[PDB]
């Protein structure tokens, strides 16, 4: 199926003392790969990931000289944004970026994308043809402007259809052990009794991998929302993730209900009943 | 792999 | 401007009195991502906690994985105390076994 890699940046102005608190996360799927903290002692970009250890210094190096520049830049635009926006010298702000590409079934370049946030509200954003942005305010528009004059779009697409999908293709070989590897969710269902007259199911998925995953209810074959609560998937902490669905129920129709998990680690969907 | 070209500040 | 986080604490393994297993105290849905979390073993702070780089979903918000090695007994309480800007007081989340 189809793989993604991302690059997440976050800036966080310290107007007490020194500089922004800069934090650089890389993925490939739902896998951390490396990360920058300008609050770390190594001041590298560093491995996440068995796979990209194997990378020499020659890596090693490029990627730290890339992330530091995009530290200063995220420093600048701080700076930038404050006045755009004329806030006081005083207050704490936040810049977010996101880029990164998507391969298809196919193996070749599906989509690139190149998102930037100020104070967690969307700011300016590559469109999916990858030639125009999407300003969300008159701020954004002078950044607009500013990236047309400059062929922003043009120097981005050139990545995002070309290095970015290179690089994917290659982490994945170089991580295939575990990049190309579906872990599919272990399932059961557990039972209890919030009353004299009511049990309470609940649906369980762990240690799945990638994060992706569906958790339906049915009673009687027909889909139920009513009576249940679904939480957020979560990290398990080595990897892989976990999600539960619950439904309330008469107690003794518990044989009605069935739980439905879809899955890219499942051939056909699984159905679980008490 | 980052972005290369030099990042234009907004 | 201002999320308040969305908090799940839930060990990494089934939990078994006497087994090894970790300890995980998931935030997300917050901004700005200045945030306080610890663990608590009988109200108390465990000191050899960790924490996942800091990342942000579609909507920016942020989300952050705290965890420890904790082996579950009968009666230890283990919970995730949380401060953020959007709370008058720290929260506090007891850790439910089959949560
Ligand atoms: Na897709
Ligand atoms: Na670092
Ligand atoms: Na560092
Ligand atoms: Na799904
Ligand atoms: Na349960």
């Amino acid at each position: 199926g189809s793989h993604s890699m991302r690059y997440f940046f976050t800036s966080v102005s310290r107007p007490g003392r020194g500089e922004p608190r800069f934090i650089a996360v890389g993925y490939v799927d739902d896998t951390q790969f490396v990360r920058f903290d300008s609050d770390a002692a190594s001041q590298r970009m560093e491995p996440r990931a068995p796979w990209i250890e194997q990378e020499g210094p020659e890596y090693w190096d490029g990627e730290t000289r890339k992330v530091k520049a995009h530290s200063q830049t995220h420093r600048v635009d701080l700076g930038t944004l404050r006045g755009y926006y004329n806030q006081s010298e005083a207050g704490s702000h936040t810049v977010q970026r996101m880029y990164g590409c998507d391969v298809g079934s196919d193996w070749r370049f599906l989509r690139g994308y190149h998102q930037y946030a100020y104070d967690g509200k969307d700011y300016i954003a590559l469109k999916e043809d990858l030639r125009s942005w999407t300003a969300a305010d008159m701020a954004a528009q002078t950044t607009k402007h500013k990236w047309e004059a400059a062929h922003v779009a043009e120097q981005l697409r050139a990545y995002l259809e070309g290095t970015c999908v290179e690089w994917l293709r290659r982490y994945l070989e170089n991580g295939k052990e575990t990049l190309q590897r579906t872990d599919a969710p272990k399932t059961h269902m557990t039972h209890h009794a919030v009353s004299d007259h009511e049990a309470t199911l609940r649906c369980w998925a762990l240690s799945f991998y990638p994060a992706e995953i569906t958790l339906t209810w049915q009673r009687d074959g027909e889909d139920q929302t009513q009576d249940t609560e679904l939480v957020e998937t979560r990290p398990a902490g080595d990897g892989t993730f976990q999600k539960w669905a619950a439904v309330v129920v008469p107690s003794g129709q518990e044989q009605r209900y069935t739980c439905h998990v879809q899955h890219e680690g499942l051939p056909k969907p699984l159905t679980l009943r008490w | 792999y980052l972005v290369v070209v030099g990042a234009v500040g907004v | 401007i201002q999320r308040t986080p969305k908090i799940q604490v839930y060990s990494r393994h089934p939990a078994e009195n006497g087994k090894s297993n970790f300890l995980n105290c998931y935030v997300s849905g917050f901004h700005p991502s200045d945030i306080e979390v610890d663990l608590l073993k009988n109200g108390e702070r465990i000191e050899k906690v960790e924490h996942s780089d800091l990342s942000f979903s579609k909507d920016w918000s942020f989300y952050l994985l705290y965890y420890t090695e904790f082996t579950p007994t009968e009666k230890d309480e283990y919970a995730c105390r949380v401060n953020h800007v959007t709370l008058s007081q720290p929260k506090i989340v007891k850790w439910d076994r089959d949560m």
